Formats: C-alpha cells, structure tokens, sequence
C-alpha cells in the first residue's frame, strides 16, 4: 500500500544508483515487494555488483512461478516459489531473506520455502553498485504494479517519487496519483 | 578535575593529564576500564563474556595490571619491533605487574561531529607486548581524536589450541573483538562516534587487523582499518600447525592425555606462571602460539579468503618500512666489509630451507633468487650483499605480502591507501647503513617527538622529526575521520602533495619522508618476482 | 698512370684512382689478382693450390667474378645484415657474373716504411656476398693502410660436408687460409708489411675470423683481429649436423647414393648452377651449410677451444650493436601499438622451441625468460614490448656471445678492446623506434660517408655521420698499426681513453655522438645468459 | 762452446722477463742447452705463466737421470734419459723439441727418446711470463757450468752477458771469461 508505481505499453525501469564511495557489501540481505501482475514471464527487481564482479541477486516470474536466482561466487542458487498460483492478478507480497548461503522465501501467507545448497559457499555478497526495477535491460519487460521495495532500510520505491538525484526513470513507468 | 562520566556498566573517574607542549589541550585519561569478566579459574580457554556491573563509582586513574608473560626468554627475535629488543630493558619496566585479569583498555579523550575513536592493537609478536608501552594522549590532543589502548590474552592463555572442542584457540582474538563490542556500545558516553571506529596497530598487532576484517564476528564493529608492517599472510601471521605445539607445552609441562578435553583440564589446573615461563621454540619463520584457522573466528586460510571477496568493504590504509628486516643480517652487522660471497650463498640457502624447503624446487629456486638479489654491476662489492639480504628479507615478508592485501582489497572495490616510510630517528646503538626498520614508524604515528625522548625511544628529535610526526599524525587522524588522507585537514613540501588511491592497474602510493612524492610503483620487480614468478617455480 | 707491381709468381698491372674528396690521397687499385688454382673439375670439393706463374703482364682492372650463389630463393633472413635484405635489388647487380672461377682478392694501395694490411673476411651469412660491394679505397687513403678485400668459395661448393673423410668441409675457410697465406708472402711487394696483417669482418665472416683464431692452420699467417657483431659460439656459427643437409641435397638433385664418397663423386659431376638453385632449409636460428668441426681446421667445436685456451695470442677488438635483432621483430613492425601480450609470449615460447627445445627446461625456463624480459613498472605499455623482444633476441645472439669470448680471451693474458656501437644512419625505410641494427657499423669503417650515399647505402650523411666515420677508421686503422687505438694517430673524442676490457672491470667504449668509456654492458641480462640460464 | 756460465756455492738464478704486453704463447716449444756437472738432485730451466695459467715447463735433473716435465693444460707429462749417465763432469748438450702433446728429448749422440701421449691433450703453451735459470727458488738449487740456452730462437745467455734491460742476475752466477 506504498508508493505504488505503474507499469505501462512498451515498458519501463527505475534504477537506483549507489555513490561511488558507499557501495554497500552485506553478509545478509532482505528484499521485499508487493505486487500484482498477470505477466507469465518477468522479471521484477535485478541486484548488480559493481564492474566485473559476477555478484547479482534477481527477483524473477518464471513460467508463473516466482523465484529468487542469485550468484555470490561460486554457483547459481535459485529458490523458487513454485507450489502456487501467484499471477492471477491479485496483490501479493513477497519476501526473501539470504543469509550467507542459506536462503529463506516468503508469499502471502504460504509457509516458508528454506534453501540449504550443499558444499561451502561464499556468503559476501560484493560492491552492489545498481538497484534495477522492471527487468527492461534484461530481456522480460515488466507490466504490473509494484509496491513497497524495502531493501536493508533504503526503500527505492519511496524515494521514487521524491525525485531523488540518485533515483533515475526511463520508460513508461507511471505513478498512481 | 577528575570527571566522571557513566557507562552501561556503572561509572568510572578519570583524570586531566596537561601535555608538555604548548599546542596541545588537556587530555582526560581513563585508565584500567575493564571490557571482559577476568579468565582466571574455570573461564580458562573460554571466550570472554561481558563484564559485571559495580554499584557506586570505580576507580580508574592507574594503568592496568599486564598480561601474563615472560620477556627475558627465547622470544621471537625477528617478528619484534627493533625498538622493542633493542631497549629490552626499559620494556621490562611496563610488564611488571604481570596478572590474568588483564583484560582492561584504557581511553585517551581530547578536550564536526562527535569525536572519531582509533583503537590500538599491539605486539610484534603474539606472546610478548602490552598496551601501557604506548601513551595516546598526544595523538588524541592532536587530531581531536579518541585513543583507545586495550589489553588481550597473549601466547599460552590467549592462543593455545587443539584443533578439536577442546580448545579452538583465537582467545586475543575474541578478546579483541569483546573490547570493539564494548567500545560500540559504551562510547558515545565518552563523546566518541560509535559509527568511526577506526582498529590500526603494527606488527603482529597489524596481523590481528587483517584477521579481524575476514571475521564474522566483527561485523559493525569498526568502519576502518590502518593495517601497517603486517598482513594475515606472511609465514608468522597464524598457525597452521597448532596440535603438535600443544602437544608439546603439553608433554613439557606434566600432562599429555591422548584425550585433548583431559589434557586442556590439566593445562586449566596449572598457575599460569607455570605454563607460561615454559619455553617452546616454533620453526624458524614462524609461531607456535598464534591465530588458528578453526572455523568460527577465520573460517578459512587467510590466502583464500580474500581472493574469493570474503570481506565487508573497510577502508583500508596500509603501509611498508623501507627496510624491515634488519634482523636479518644481524651476525653480520658488525664488520668492516658486508657479507662474503660464501656467506651470501649461506643465508639465502637456509633461507629456502626454511621457508619452502621443496625438494623438488629446491636448486631452481635457490640458484634464480641467488640471482635476482645481487647487484651485478657491483657482484664484488660485499657491504651491496648485506644491502640486498635485508631487501630480500623485507621484500619476501613484508613488502609482497603487503601489496598482495592491497591488491586483493581494492580488485573487491574497497578504498586502500598505500605509504612507503622511509625516514627514521637517530637511534644510539643502530648502524649508520641502516634505515627505517621494522616499528620505526609508531614514534611518529603516537606523537612521541612532540614530547622529547623517553625511556622506550631515547634518540634525540630534530625539527624535521616534529614536522614529520606532525603530518603523519594528521594523515591518520584525517583519515580516521572522514576515511581520507587529505579531505578534512588540509597540511600545514607536503603542501602540494594529493595522496591517491591505490589502483591495482596502476599501483599509485605515497612516498612519506623528508621528501614526499607520490610515486607510481613500489619495487615493481622484485615484487613482481614475489607474487608471479616463484608460484611457478 | 697505371702502376705494375711484380708478385712472386708474375706482374700485374693496377690503375691509380682519385677519390672524389679533397683531403684524401690518391690509391693503386689491383683489382682482381689471383690467390689460388680455380676449382673447376676434380679440384672441386678440395682444398685450395697455390696458383701457377703466368709470363707476361696480368691485367687487374676489372672486378672479379663473384662466386655461385642465389640470392633470389630461400635465404636465411634474420642474420643478414639490415642493408643487404633491404637493398637487395641493388646488391643483386655486384653478383652478376658468378663463376666457380671466383677466387680473387682485389689490394687498394695507397699513396713505419712498411704498411700495415687489412683483410676483410665478408659475408652476412655462408651462402652469399662477394669482395666487390665493399669499395675499401677511402678506408685505404685515410688511414695509410693496404685493405684487402677477397672472395671466397660460399655455400654449397665452399662449405659442403659428409663427416667422413669423402668430404672434411670448411673449403671456405681453406681458401680464406690461403689468400691469407698468398698476402704474407707476396705483400712485401707491394709495399705493405707482412708482419701487422690484421683481419676483420662484420656478421658471419666475423664468426669466419675468430673460426681462424683457433685453428693452427693459421699459426703465424696474421698477428691482430677485429671481429664485430660475430662469435664462433653462437647458434648459427658452426653447421652441427652436416651429414643430414649433405643428404638432403644430395636426394634434392638427383643422385642421393649410401656411400657417401660415390655421393661426393656423382656430385662433383654437376654443374655449379645446378646445386646452387636448390633450397636446402635448415631449421630457424642455424645454418645448413657452413662450418664444419673436423679437426683439420676446427679441431674440436669452438665453445671448448677457447674454453682450454687453445689460441696464439691475437689481439682482439670485439663489440656489438645496441640493436642488431630489428629483424627478429618484422611481422610487428608496422602496427600502431607494439607486441600485444598473447603475441609477446607466443613469440617467447617460439624462440625457446627453436633454439632450446629442451623437454624437462621448458615451463621453468620460458617462465623465467619471460619476467627478466618485460619492465615491470610500465607493464601494459605494448610499444614497450617490441624494444624488450628486440632487446632479447640481441642479447643471447650477439651480445651474450661477445662478452662471453671477449672474457675468455681476456682471461690468458690477450689484449681485448669492446665496442659498442649506437649511431645509426638515418634511411628511409626504417623505423623510427629502431636503432644500429646488424651491419650498420660498415659504412662508417669503410668511409662511405666520406664519399656520399652509394647504391647500397642510401641514406644521406650529415656532418655528425662524416665526424664519427673519422673517428672509427681512426680507431681501426691506429689498432692496425700498433694494436692499440690509441697511440699512433691522437683523434668529445679526444678526452676518452679506450681500455683494455678486463675480466674483473668489464671496461668498453660506448662508440657514438656521445663517447664515453663505461664499465659494464648489460650486466644484468649478459650475467642472466651466461650464468643463470645453464642452471635451468 | 758459447757464453758459458757457472754457478757458484749456494748457487744463484738468472731471469729474463717478457714486457707485458709481448709474452709469447707458442704451439711448438725448442730447448737446446749445454753443461757440465755432478749433481743428482736440480732444476735448471723453469719456463711460467702469468697468474693464474698452469702451464709451465720443468728441466730437471733427479736420481742421475736429465729430464723434461711440461704441464700444458692436461696433466704432467715427463720424459727422461734413463738409460745412461750424464752426471760426470763432461759437457753434455740436451735439445728438446715439443709439437703439443708430441715430445722429443736428445741428448748429444744417444738415440732420442719420443713420446706420443694417448688421449686428446691440449697444445699451446698459454702465455709465458718468465724464464728462470738456476733453480733456486723452486727448491733444488744449481751448481755447476751451462752454456747456450736456446729457447725459442732466444739465445738466452747471449743476450744475458750483453747486458739487456730485460734480464737480472741474483745470487752466485758468474760469467766465464
Ligand atoms: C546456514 O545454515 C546452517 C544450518 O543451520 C548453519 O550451520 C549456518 O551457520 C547457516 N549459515 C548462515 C550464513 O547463516
Ligand atoms: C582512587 O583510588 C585510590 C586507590 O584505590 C585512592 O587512594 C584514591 O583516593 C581514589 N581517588 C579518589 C577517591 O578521588
Ligand atoms: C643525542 O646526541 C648526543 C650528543 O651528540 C649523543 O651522544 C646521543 O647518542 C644522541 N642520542 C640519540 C639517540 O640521538
Ligand atoms: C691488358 O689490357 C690492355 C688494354 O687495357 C690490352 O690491350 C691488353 O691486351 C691486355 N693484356 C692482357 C694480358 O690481358
Ligand atoms: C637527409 O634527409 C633528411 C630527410 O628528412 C633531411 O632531414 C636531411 O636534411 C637530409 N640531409 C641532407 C644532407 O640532405
Ligand atoms: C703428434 O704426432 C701425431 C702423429 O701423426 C700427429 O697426428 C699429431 O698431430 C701430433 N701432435 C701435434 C700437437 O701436432
Ligand atoms: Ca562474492
Ligand atoms: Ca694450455
């Protein structure tokens, strides 16, 4: 029920750009983000590192199914969301919370999917550098409404509609009101 | 006055030392505030725990009782900071008052936010070494910083471990970390920010930085880092042999069960006295009582750890002595001529032996470093042989572990600052060939020649030695507040100079001395012939 | 005026050409006379005769014939010197006439009785050049001396080996002994002074020149040496395996028999063009035709020799160039960077395969070759890639070699003078970044400055070019003289004093526009070749 | 008979030095030399080299028997007169000519004695700085009357008694006259 922004025709991305000295790296990470779309295929919220390191966290609709996919250094770990049916126009809310190398997702109401991948896992998630917010750049263009993005206290969605320096818009992205 | 002021735990009273200069306001001194409950009996070889509260108001104007130790035994002659086994005497003087319950830390508060806090971690090596030797009261006056100077577990006590349950070891370590917990959480009554917590220390101390910044446990913690004559992985920096070293104190103090929980009882029923004036003589080049590599405290082998990013962004600033390994040529140091050609063949061979002692790549790599490290427009010179084994000491162990670190730390987009130290005070009994040598930066950081020669550093101080203690004290402390050599006091021919970041492509340091400069690339070769040449010999 | 000099097998008659220049003096050119019976039929593959009177008057005025040889065809390229691969359509015109009749040697007299004499052994590598392109009539009339400049039986008909004793090898060499031989005892005649016959040479000729050091051939034959960017201890000195190529050719033409005197028999019955057209490639970085290790004239192979000091005390003046592998780096030399990284390793790996190609030393030793090799401070340059590679090829080949036989000639008490040249004509096709490649040190021992650009040398020379020409012909032609170039004729040149190069204090002069006498050349890269690399 | 010498109680040495610059390395070496005496244990003729080199050359008399014992890069290659007498006071003339490892030792009308060492040996005598005649300093010092050194076309003790700048006399050598 925050500041709800919405998708439009074509397509749309708000990237949110960190300062060059005060490029945050955290052991744990919490991502949160209500939404409502009928899309079959998106994806929503695409965490990069800085230039060259492989680093990335991705918040992705996946055949309906949605699903956290994130690399933190040594191999690919995606949990995923897949005993529902999430994309049938209503408002949902999701929330991921990554520990190191355990990951931890949350729909609505349904009970909490853990992830525990074998081995020794890297768990620094390194330099994150951009905040991006619709999946334009990687290839699924979003078409939806979005709500509410609360991630280790900066809530991009918040500052979107005070036209923050840092805060930039390309698309057809609009604002209720 | 003696102003009192509360902490979470009750309050304590201080005092108002004045300096000898007249540059320099009043410093309040709060010596002995303990940050750890005393592991004297059965909290033995257990992590500390917080303190206990006391009811009215404690007492604190006295430095704190010392850790136990024994100075006058076989220490690690090499690892020590030349200031500190050159004037072993007056170093006695500080270890007197010897007892188990030395966890206490002492704060040094100057009298444009809430003051930045620096916190010292000493030593040279991880048995010897306590934190009165050092008065932060000129830093702190200085830079209207807070200065904060700690005690922790050291050899036996502090580091002994098994491997197993039993004894995981990295007891300073935790202590460490206890004392930075303490210190986020109780110094905003001081007036400290407990958001610019600035950890530096030298030598073994500067160990313990690199190894604190690879810790989970220190998290927010600190903010920074001063890591300077020292890294976590030079050949001394930790242990990873620590059981048969144990085992050994173990058999040599009248108990070695084949259980390891039995035999850590034993240890934990003996006076600490006893175990500690034992002697246990590590392989040369190395420890037997240091930071193991466990799981909880480092998870993994230094090396490692940083090539794969295991590390939180701190803001680093580290630094290297142009020669270090003084000690090195030592037996040679007293002749009219250098080294002879049969003996420059000798050093270097055991050197290899006991470094890497491959027996494959034991003639290929003796006979190329042979080479690397002679001056072949001079080959018969003999004193350009003792100038080339102490630049091949400080270069294997000091110079390219450094630059690795720093390499490492910035490929993972964190800001390092690199400085060379070149200057050094006139010592008494130091060779004139000789320069900067290991330590022989901490007079100038801690603000000794603004206050004359004392019983730990008695060379008598120029004018150019204030200058230059003046800049790196404010090159510190700038950076301890804003996390920028230059940003918030600007210098008053080190005017002009600008100190940049340390790129990997392009490895731009500082050039600190008498003549600064902000050169290009420290020793490019030889450290070229360190870090990518011999891994493929 | 056309002077008639008697020799000791009949007389001759020369012309009395004027130089171009004012300062110097006229010379006596005999042009053409003959030092040995010509190898046509069964003298073929044998060593040289002494020659045979002829009554009456010879005429020596024309330029001899060179010997047979193809220029145009696979050619080793790399020790070529710089000015002969470039202008190789004008060289081309002196060999034009080749015939198997081509052993001559031409004498330029000019006009303390007694002169001194200068044999130059020519030839960049053993299978091409001939006396004619090095007009040594200005070096003659500058310096007072009698240069003598000959040719000699080149590649397959002067170098063709089997091992065995159907043929020993090195007729070059024989008839190079020979013409020496012929100068000592007839020189007398025409002024010269049969006791002070220096002999140098340039490239591969001066491999030639310190292959007559140790051989006993040539005891008392000449008394002085002036062997420049050449060594008889570098790869492409001396023909390893001559039994092999010896075959090869053989097959190649059309008669290829077990027995390899029926061998040597079916190929005395060739022509001499035929054996000449025909490629013979040897492996990169040596030769196929060549000196042979016989024990004749080699005894045993020159590495060892000069190592038990089996020389007759010559006194020596070697150098070098500062770089003389321009041709090492070609395929890079028009780019707009220098030698990218993936290209400078495989360049290294390629140069260790050829030249070392041992299986165990392989990883260790490219490794290592590549760290000393590359400055470290400016890594990434790529410009600063092409001078490293240029710099490494100099300094195993000629560089390494040189100070290595200039110590161990120095080490049994022989005078050793080294020089090391850096001044380059400026020519058109050159690069900038390049410097004194291989050979550029001839047109200043030979004074072509001092007469203008020639057909094979056509840069233009300055002021600087004619004053530094005068001061190598000076040194030259005063270690001629007296063996030591300083004392006869005094000359930024005059405060120098040239020492001798010791062992202990490697002392040399640093010939160019700015003299000086240094202490040691490369010491680092020099000591890494001579004493690291045979550890690995 | 030539410029005869004779050396006196205690004996002397007699030594011509080459300049520097002219010491002469020769592949062939030639000796020839007469005298008279009755000793048994002496070393007559000493030819060095400059610092370092090992060659040298040894004519001595030991156990009644004249000989030649030359290093020239090998090893010590001796030949003796062995079968005769030559210490009775008569003039004897001994010659020697070296050709590399080839030597060939005369001594006035008995057949010459020829050796041809096995194996490869080195040839050139490398820069020879003294001749030494007397033998005093290598520890069997001479007594008795030589004549005519020949050595190498250096007529030795010719040039010696006509006062060169290059030869010194030491001890008890006088000339005969
Ligand atoms: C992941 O879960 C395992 C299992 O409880 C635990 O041991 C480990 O500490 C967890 N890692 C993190 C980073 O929380
Ligand atoms: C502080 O303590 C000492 C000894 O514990 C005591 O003598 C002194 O009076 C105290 N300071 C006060 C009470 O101000
Ligand atoms: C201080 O100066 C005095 C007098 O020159 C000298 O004896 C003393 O050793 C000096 N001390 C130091 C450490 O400079
Ligand atoms: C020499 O040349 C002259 C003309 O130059 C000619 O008349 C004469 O026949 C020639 N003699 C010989 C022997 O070649
Ligand atoms: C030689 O040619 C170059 C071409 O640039 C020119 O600079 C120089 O002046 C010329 N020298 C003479 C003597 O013509
Ligand atoms: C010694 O005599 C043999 C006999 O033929 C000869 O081959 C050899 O060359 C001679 N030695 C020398 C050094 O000439
Ligand atoms: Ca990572
Ligand atoms: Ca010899």
């Amino acid at each position: 029920a925050g500041t709800t922004y919405i998708f439009s025709k074509g397509g749309g991305q708000i990237t949110y750009k960190w300062p060059p000295n005060d490029r945050p790296s955290t052991r744990a990470d919490r991502l949160a983000i209500g939404f409502s779309t009928v899309q079959k295929e998106a994806v929503l919220v695409r965490v990069d590192s800085s230039s060259g390191l492989g680093d990335y966290l991705e918040l992705h609709i996946h055949q309906g199914k949605i699903g956290v996919k994130f690399n933190v250094g040594t191999d690919d770990i995606a949990i995923e969301e897949s005993n529902a049916i999430i994309n049938d126009g209503k408002y949902h809310v999701v929330r991921f919370t990554r520990s190191g190398g355990n990951a931890t997702l949350q729909v609505d109401s349904w009970p909490v999917i853990e992830r525990y991948p074998a081995g020794r896992q890297l768990t620094i998630f390194n330099s994150q550098a951009t905040i991006i917010i619709g999946g334009k750049e990687q290839g699924q263009p979003f078409q939806g409404q979005l709500s509410g993005l609360y991630y280790n206290g900066l809530k991009v969605l918040n500052m979107a509609a005070e036209n923050d320096a840092n805060i930039a818009i390309v698309g057809n992205v609009r604002l209720v009101g | 006055r003696f102003p009192v002021v509360n902490t979470a735990y009750g309050r304590v009273r201080g005092v108002r030392r004045e300096l000898n200069n007249e540059i320099l306001g009043p410093v309040v001194q709060f010596l002995g505030v303990p940050y750890a409950t005393p592991p004297l009996g059965a909290r033995r070889f257990q992590p500390p725990e917080a303190p206990a509260s006391w009811p009215g108001v404690r007492n604190a104007t006295t430095l704190p009782p010392a850790c136990p130790q024994n100075l006058h035994g076989a220490l690690p002659a090499i690892m020590l900071p030349v200031w500190f086994t050159d004037n072993l005497e007056a170093a006695a003087t500080y270890v007197q008052n010897q007892s188990e319950d030395c966890l206490y830390l002492n704060l040094y508060v100057p009298t444009s936010g809430k003051k930045p806090v620096m916190l010292f971690l000493h030593g040279g090596s991880y048995m010897e070494g306590t934190g009165n030797m050092f008065d932060g009261s000129v830093l702190a006056a200085y830079g209207n910083v807070i200065v904060v100077t700690l005690n922790y577990r050291l050899g036996v006590l502090g580091f002994l471990s098994t491997g197993d349950q039993a004894a995981k070891g990295n007891y300073g370590l935790l202590d460490q970390i206890q004392a930075l917990r303490w210190l986020s959480e109780n110094i905003a009554h001081f007036g400290g920010d407990p958001e610019r917590i600035t950890i530096f220390g030298s030598g073994a101390g500067a160990s313990c930085v690199n190894l604190l910044i690879l810790s989970h446990h220190s998290e927010g913690l600190f903010q920074k880092a001063i890591a300077q004559s020292g890294t976590a992985i030079s050949s001394w920096s930790v242990n990873y042999q620590p059981l048969k070293y144990t085992r050994l104190l173990a058999a040599k103090v009248g108990c070695d069960r084949e259980d390891s929980t039995e035999a850590v009882e034993c240890l934990r029923r003996k006076s600490s006295r006893e175990l500690v004036d034992q002697d246990v003589q590590p392989a040369r080049y190395h420890i037997a009582f240091g930071p193991v590599v466990d799981g909880d405290v480092v998870p993994d082998d230094p090396e490692i750890l940083m090539q794969q990013g295991e590390f939180l962004n701190y803001d680093m600033l580290i630094g290297v002595n142009q020669g270090e390994g003084l000690k090195f040529v030592e037996d040679s140091a007293e002749s009219e001529d250098g080294v002879s050609a049969s003996a420059f063949d000798f050093t270097v061979s055991n050197f290899v032996d006991n470094l890497y002692g491959y027996p494959e790549g034991k003639d290929v790599l003796r006979e190329t470093i042979k080479f690397m490290y002679t001056d072949w427009a001079d080959r018969d010179n003999g004193e350009m042989r003792r100038k080339t084994l102490l630049a091949l000491f400080t270069d294997h162990q000091w110079v390219a572990p450094a630059v690795a670190t720093a390499k490492l730390h910035a490929d993972y987009q964190s800001p390092v600052y690199f400085y060379t130290f070149y200057h050094h005070c006139q010592a008494e009994g130091r060779p004139e060939w000789a320069d900067a040598a290991h330590g022989d930066e901490l007079p100038y950081v801690f603000g000794v020649p603004m206050v004359g020669a004392t019983d730990l550093f008695p060379c008598n101080f120029s004018k150019n030695d204030v200058m230059l203690s003046a800049v790196v004290m404010t090159y510190w402390t700038n950076f301890a507040k804003t996390g920028d050599p230059n940003q918030p006091v600007p210098q008053d021919r080190f005017e002009e100079v600008v100190w940049s970041k340390f790129n990997s492509k392009e490895k731009q340091y500082l050039h600190i001395g008498l003549k600064p400069r902000v050169r290009d690339n420290y020793r490019a070769n030889k450290v070229a012939f360190w870090l990518e040449l011999v891994p493929h010999l």
